[PDB]
């Protein structure tokens, strides 16, 4: 729990953090493949670059 | 002959130059299209070699 009970909140406030093992685990997923999929978009603009001139 | 011989050989002879003064284009921009692709590093430099 982020809080004590009975307090006042802010909005948008975290209050109990939950195990994101699987989740920042998870988060390290599209993580990669954004590393990766820029990765192939890297190449091609590299190439595209190197075609216009 | 020879009169028919050389009178020959010359024009053929033109149209050799012709071929490779085009040719000489033809790897001319070949050598181009080389530094280029080896200036941006597409291509290695052996190639321009």
């Amino acid at each position: 729990r982020n809080f004590k009970e009975g307090s006042d909140i802010e909005a948008g406030v975290s209050l109990y953090q939950i195990d994101p093992a699987t989740y920042q685990a998870t988060y390290d997923s599209a993580k990669g493949d954004l590393a990766k999929a820029q990765a192939a978009a890297n190449i091609a603009q590299l190439t595209v670059n190197r075609y216009q001139k | 002959q020879t009169v028919r011989s050389s009178f020959n050989n010359i024009n053929a002879s033109i149209s050799s130059i012709n071929a490779y003064k085009q040719a000489v284009v033809s790897a001319q921009s070949s050598l181009d299209a080389m530094e280029a692709g080896y200036s941006v590093g597409t291509r290695t430099i052996v190639d321009v070699l």
